RNA sequence: GCUUGACGAUCAUAGAGCGUUGGAACCACCUGAUCCCUUCCCGAACUCAGAAGUGAAACGACGCAUCGCCGAUGGUAGUGUGGGGUCUCCCCAUGUGAGAGUAGGUCAUCGUCAAGC
RNA sequence: UCCUAAAGAGUAACGGAGGAGUACGAAGGUGCGCUCAGACCGGUCGGAAAUCGGUCGCAGAGUAUAAAGGCAAAAGCGCG
């Protein structure tokens, strides 16, 4: 996970659809904690590279501006609905110490035998992924492991039942609310 | 509470009205120990004269009746014409003009001061 | 077929169909879906010649959303009839598509499975969609 | 107001004014 | 059934904007029911039409609370 | 005089007995309604000056009368507006009234219980309905109509309804 | 500047919720209703005569961003004039540039006197 | 009165939707007062619902008469 970047000192309407075309580029920009705003120009070619792998959402990834270096997490993806390719790229300064929130896949780790499946219809129908985060830097959730090969047929999966590991928390049990996960039913 | 605001709810209607027409107001303010009476200059943020009860020359443990009232609208005048201020109006803040606020309305008139 | 069970008015306007689609590109519920990257709009009873065809080449389990839905009643007017005499009564109703908008979803399925379904549905619908994946 | 109208001879007079009347002066409570 | 009968447009709007000078009765605006409310020097007639008083300049100020468009005209 | 009954043996011994602090926190009775409910016979015009007549013997005082609010055409018509007749008693012709209860508004019952406790709203109120005007002093038999319809509505000074048992086992008849 | 009252200035970055805390000056509940006065019934409210008690309630201050409310930068939508194209829709040159969302903010800031330091 | 009507006025069609050819001597003036709907808990013959008490409300009620624009100095409600 590297990237390398520029400065792209011309804003503006005009002056950004003319790197999309001409060079191949991709906008960016650079915000933080304790710094300004900063606009970066990044080739579609390299995104593409990153935006392939699996976990590098939730993944510290370094950043070469100039020779200026930065660990840098990415929370946005501005995409294009009509064709499909990236668009500006809205990633995130990461200081050493603060509050951090972001998004981790899931993966429902162990259900090629349950028992809603093997004694009952069987049927495993996932509502939700992209399970948010609250952590500090220091230990990054690339992703959460969750079991369903004893949840059996009529029951669903809460969020208080997967945990959240080793100093993590959860946004939505900060609120009032506990959102369904999984479910296991009947087939028509 | 519930008292105070619902006098302040019948308060507004003629006290706006008096900024309006950009009178010298002439205020009052009910308690149950004792009365409080000021006029305020046409701006409603500036007071020209003020007399009490609290003053340091009128405590005497009787305010409270009637009787302490005709005073108090008695040496409010001579602060007024002292200042230089006649044509008033008098905003009776949500309190019914019959007892102790009607009493110093008309201690005022007699002190030479008029509406 | 799909239809409000009642309306607040009876007949609508023509409008345009322009712009893009930001909202409503986006897969929420499956993990494969057919977006289409053509305008035009669908007449709701296309919508139920390609969901019957989803709904027969999987036989065994899945499960189907449907993100589209006609509200947008359209006229016609009899034959052998001058111009002019009012308007003419609802006969269908039409949704409108712009390029970017998912149309079905899938889960519960193969990779590949699914990939020769949208194939049959693709086939009744006057739009190119394309083939899309869950990120 | 002056409308409404007393009968304080009775009401003033005394709870226990014999069990004749009020039927019971010793006790209240039947159980 | 059939539907014609459309009426004949009452001509409201707001008159004299937002410097002006007025003389002592002209006709700010023609309103329908309060969306300007009676500010400094203005006279908010019968079915609600604000005319001035004295003369000036015109202000259109909001104010206080509820957020209401108040129209005052300033000697100025 | 269940007000001298309360103020000396009542009132201090409550202070210690719920862990109150000071004097004020001590629940207190604030007034008693009655609402008889003269909702049967609608277009009648001729029971609700009966019904008058028969609550401002057993009170003292006199009543008003309640008009409707809405046409609620599947109990009754607007046609006979007037519907109820209720007494709000404040503090003198509380404690003198609340000794008619409990003391001889119990034998002429012919009852089990003379109050259930269990029903209480949330904040500490009690409510009660009494079947028959029968149970009043100075009051005919003959020319009485046994068609009296009568309730009891309790206000207190309580925070919650616990409170209120507290106060009404004093002045007890359940 | 600190204390409490009155009247404003500005209308949520000033709100709500939770917590905490104040007296014998102020204020509030309070005590009575004979005497003013009042209630489509009721001293509840309104009013009068007062200083047994209390700071409970209420009311101010003092804390908490949990809800709310404000809100960047970048990009994007749309659009004036001049030209284009495969012309029920878009693109180029040029001027203009949101809304939504993100980083984050917010437990207000002042003025006039009267009684306190 | 609304929409077509292109954020000033205006603006067509055998274009899409609705109303009027009146009431009122108080349904006008004024002074003084006072707040809605709805939910919910408790309460006798009513009960999904009548009257009463309570909390929650934060105009979702109301406006003689259509819809639009408004209404806490309430333009809404009561009294002399
Ligand atoms: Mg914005
Ligand atoms: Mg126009
Ligand atoms: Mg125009
Ligand atoms: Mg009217
Ligand atoms: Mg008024």
């Amino acid at each position: 996970f590297i990237v390398n970047a520029q400065v792209r000192s011309d804003l503006g309407k005009g002056a950004s659809r003319r790197l999309r075309r001409n060079a191949g580029l991709v906008p960016a920009v650079v915000y933080g904690g304790d710094k300004e705003p900063q606009s970066v120009t990044l080739e579609l070619r390299e995104i593409a590279k990153l935006l392939e792998n699996e976990a590098a959402f939730s993944h510290v990834i370094a950043l070469n501006v100039g020779g200026v270096k930065e660990t840098v997490l990415i929370k946005a993806l501005q995409r294009h609905p009509a064709k499909g390719f990236v668009m500006h790229a809205d990633f995130l300064r990461v200081v050493a110490d603060h509050k951090l929130t972001a998004h981790v896949p899931l993966h429902f780790i162990n259900e090629e035998v349950a028992v809603g499946v093997k004694q009952a219809g069987g049927e495993i129908s996932h509502t939700i992924s992209e399970v948010e985060v609250s952590c500090l830097p220091k230990d990054l959730p690339e992703f959460i492991e969750v079991d369903m090969a004893k949840v059996e047929l009529g029951q669903i999966v809460h969020l208080s039942d997967l945990k959240a590991p080793k100093g993590v928390e959860l946004v939505q049990l900060a609120h009032g609310n506990d959102l369904a996960v999984a479910n296991i039913h009947a087939s028509r | 509470s519930v008292k105070k605001e619902t006098r302040l709810r019948r308060a507004r209607k003629a006290r706006l009205k008096m900024r309006e027409l950009e009178t010298v107001r002439l205020c009052v303010y009910r308690s149950s120990q004792h009365i409080y009476a000021q006029v305020i200059a046409a701006d409603g943020g500036k007071v020209l004269a003020s007399a009490s009860t609290l003053d340091k020359d009128l405590r005497e443990g009787a305010t409270g009746n009637i009787d302490a009232a005709k005073k108090v609208g008695q040496l409010v005048a001579e602060r007024a014409k002292a200042a230089g201020v006649t044509q008033v109006a008098f905003d009776r803040s949500g309190f019914k003009y019959h007892g102790r606020v009607k009493a110093l309305a008309d201690a005022a008139r007699e002190g030479g001061l008029e509406f | 077929m799909l239809q409000p069970k009642r309306t607040k008015f009876r007949k609508q306007m023509t409008g345009h169909n322009r712009g893009l689609a930001h909202r409503g590109s986006k897969v929420s519920f499956g993990e494969y879906a057919l977006k289409a990257t053509s305008r035009g709009r669908l007449t709701a009873r296309q919508i139920e010649s390609a969901r019957r065809a989803l709904t027969r080449h999987v036989k065994r389990g899945g499960k189907i959303w449907i993100r589209v839905f006609p509200d947008k009643p359209v006229t016609k007017k009899p034959l052998e009839v001058r111009m002019g005499k009012g308007k003419g009564g609802v006969e269908y109703w039409v949704a409108q598509i712009q390029p970017g908008k998912v149309l079905y979803e899938i889960e519960g399925v193969s990779e590949e499975l699914a990939r020769e379904a949208f194939a049959l549905a693709a086939a009744k619908l006057p739009l190119a969609t394309s083939f899309v994946k869950r990120t | 107001k002056a409308d409404i109208h007393p009968t304080y001879e009775a009401i003033e007079a005394t709870c226990s004014c014999g069990n004749v009347i009020k039927t019971r002066s010793t006790l209240c409570k039947p159980i | 059934t059939r539907n014609g009968r459309d009426s004949e447009s009452k001509r409201l709007g707001v008159k004299l904007f937002g410097g002006q000078a007025v003389k002592a009765g002209n006709i700010l605006v023609r309103l329908r029911g309060t969306k300007f409310h009676a500010g400094y020097g203005v006279g908010l007639g019968k079915d609600h039409t604000l005319f001035a008083k004295v003369d000036g300049v015109v202000k259109f100020e909001t104010k206080g609370a509820f957020g209401r468009k108040y129209v005052s005209i300033v000697a100025a | 005089r269940l007000k001298e009954l309360y103020r000396k043996e009542i009132a201090p011994k409550l202070k210690e007995e719920l862990q109150l602090a000071n004097v004020m926190e001590v629940p207190r009775v604030t007034k008693i309604t009655l609402n008889m409910g003269l909702g049967e016979a609608v277009g009648d015009k001729k029971i609700i000056e009966n019904a008058v007549a028969d609550l401002e013997k057993i009170t003292g005082q006199k009543p008003v009368v309640t008009y409707a609010r809405k046409s609620i055409a599947g109990f009754k018509i607007r046609e006979g507006w007037p519907i109820g007749v209720k007494v709000t008693l404040r503090s003198d012709r509380m404690y003198e009234f609340l000794d008619r209860l409990l003391s001889i508004s119990l034998p002429r019952v012919r009852d089990f219980r003379g109050l259930n406790a269990k029903s209480f709203d949330g904040r500490g109120n009690y409510s009660m309905g009494v079947k028959e005007q029968i149970i009043f002093p100075e009051i005919d038999y003959d020319k009485i109509d046994a068609l009296r319809g009568l309730d009891i509505t309790l206000t207190t000074t309580a925070r919650t309804d616990d409170e209120g048992r507290a106060l009404l086992r004093a002045f007890k008849f359940p």
